[PDB]
Order: C-alpha cells, then sequence, then structure tokens
C-alpha cells in the first residue's frame, strides 16, 4: 500500500533501479539495501539484462544523502546491536556486490551524493556527475569512519595530489563537499553529463546490446 | 444369495468411505499445491510490479 522504498523497472535490455525515499533524501536503510542486493543477484543470472542503471526519483534534489545512520544511533541507545549489525552487513554487502558486478552499472549522481550514496557510485566504473552533483563524506562530524569501501576507492581513483593518498585523506578527514565539474576533474565522477541529457542517455543505454556472440560481461 | 447381498452391501459402504477419503486427500493436495504456487521465489524479483497502484 505504501510506496516501495526502491522501485525497479525495465528499460528495454537495461534494468533501472530508482531510490524512492524523497522525504529522507533517499537515505539507505536495511530494507532498501536488502532489496537492491537481492534484485541484483537475479539480474546477474538473467541473460536478457545487459546493464543496470542506479538513479533516484528525487533528482536534482538528491541521489542519496547517505546511509540511514540516525536509525542506527537509536538502535545503539536501545542496545539493539543486532539491528545495527544487520544494517551494515546489508549495506556493505551491497557495496561489495556493486564493486564486483560483472555487468556494467551506470549510476546517475544527479544531486547530493554523500556517504552511502558515494558507496553506490564510487564502486562503478560508470559514475556520471551533473551540475547538481554534491559529493562529500561527512562522517568525521558524526563520529563515524569513511565507510562503504571509500578507503579502498578514493586512494585508487583520485586524479590530483593523490600519489600517497594525500587528496583521499583530505576529503575523508575534512568532509569537503565537491560540486559537479570538480568531482569529475578529481576522479570522483567518471563522466560529466548535463542533467537535461539524462533522459536521452537512459534511453540510449537501454537500446544498446552486445554484438554477435559477445555477452554483456 | 446371502453372500451376494452381504458382499454388495459391504462394497457399497466401502465405496462411500473410499470416495470420502480420496476426496479429502485431493483437497489437501490441492491446498499444498496452491501454497507452493503462492510461495515467493527469488525469480519473482525480476517481475515488474505496481502493487501500490
Amino acid at each position: 500500500t505504501d510506496a516501495p522504498p526502491v522501485l525497479f523497472t525495465v528499460q528495454d535490455t537495461a534494468r533501472v533501479i530508482t531510490l524512492n525515499r524523497p522525504k529522507k533524501l533517499n537515505a539507505l536503510n536495511a530494507e532498501m539495501s536488502e532489496s537492491m542486493f537481492k534484485t541484483l543477484n537475479e539480474y546477474a543470472k538473467s541473460d536478457t539484462t545487459n546493464l543496470v542503471i542506479l538513479k533516484s526519483s528525487n533528482r536534482p534534489r538528491s541521489f542519496c544523502a547517505g546511509g540511514d545512520v540516525a536509525t542506527v544511533a537509536i538502535f545503539n541507545f536501545n542496545k539493539e546491536f543486532a539491528k545495527s549489525i544487520k544494517f551494515f552487513t546489508d549495506e556493505y554487502s551491497l557495496n561489495f556486490q556493486i564493486a564486483t558486478y560483472l555487468k556494467p552499472i551506470v549510476t546517475f549522481m544527479d544531486g547530493i551524493t554523500m556517504g552511502g550514496g558515494v558507496g553506490l557510485s564510487i564502486h562503478t566504473p560508470f559514475r556520471i556527475a551533473t551540475e547538481n552533483t554534491k559529493w562529500a563524506m561527512p562522517e568525521m562530524d558524526i563520529g563515524f569512519f569513511p565507510d562503504v569501501g571509500s578507503t579502498f576507492a578514493l586512494p585508487r581513483i583520485v586524479t590530483l595530489a593523490n600519489s600517497n593518498s594525500q587528496m583521499a585523506l583530505y576529503l575523508c578527514l575534512t568532509g569537503e563537499v565537491v560540486t559537479g565539474a570538480d568531482a569529475y576533474m578529481l576522479g570522483l565522477a567518471s563522466h560529466y553529463v548535463s542533467s537535461e541529457n539524462l533522459d536521452a542517455l537512459q534511453k540510449r543505454l537501454g537500446e544498446i546490446s552486445p554484438p554477435f556472440n559477445n555477452d554483456p560481461q | 444369495l446371502i453372500e451376494a447381498f452381504r458382499k454388495e452391501e459391504a462394497r457399497l459402504l466401502h465405496k462411500h468411505e473410499y470416495l470420502q477419503k480420496r476426496t479429502k486427500e485431493l483437497e489437501k493436495a490441492k491446498e499444498l499445491e496452491l501454497e507452493k504456487l503462492n510461495k515467493e521465489k527469488s525469480s519473482d524479483l525480476t517481475i515488474m510490479t505496481l502493487d501500490k497502484m
């Protein structure tokens, strides 16, 4: 009866995953993570799905404002530590699935991509940014650590002043917000596409297919 | 003739009981079969749905 937290739809041979928690800026809870993790395993087995597209239904307001840690805090105050460990096992397991996924995943970072949102895009070779992109890792102000494998990605993908993870440490320790073109130039985004062109791109992604006897992997 | 009348009556009564038992079995099997059909599988995640609407 209630609107599902994450919506799944078909786009020709592409499968669109849309985060559907607009009031929470698409914050990721255990329910969302579990749903996405299970549906991605099915798409991996399917021979009719060529690629996946992870977007939000709230763009350009936000793509994912981060994992739902406010709920994890209440669990700690209530000693519901089993609930908290379930929230992190689901999220981190989804971040590991995306990183090792054999089919192309294309994340549309059209809006605030902070925290868990970074985990949804940083692990995909096709992480598209827009003028509305706002990448940040504001965990130091909440007392947490840089999670979602950001300590394995940022030290390996940043482009400038990252010979010894200097820039990676700057973003993780200061929580600086990077915006649009700057995220693309730093390596946080693989591509820079105007938000207006996302509809057209989505259609083209659904229409392309592996040629002859080549699999999508 | 006494054996014929008593075997026939027994056969009729035994046939009613067998039908009642058979029908109940079929009914139970149908419920089990239907329950398996309604069981959610992992493949169901790839079927698009609009439950709310």
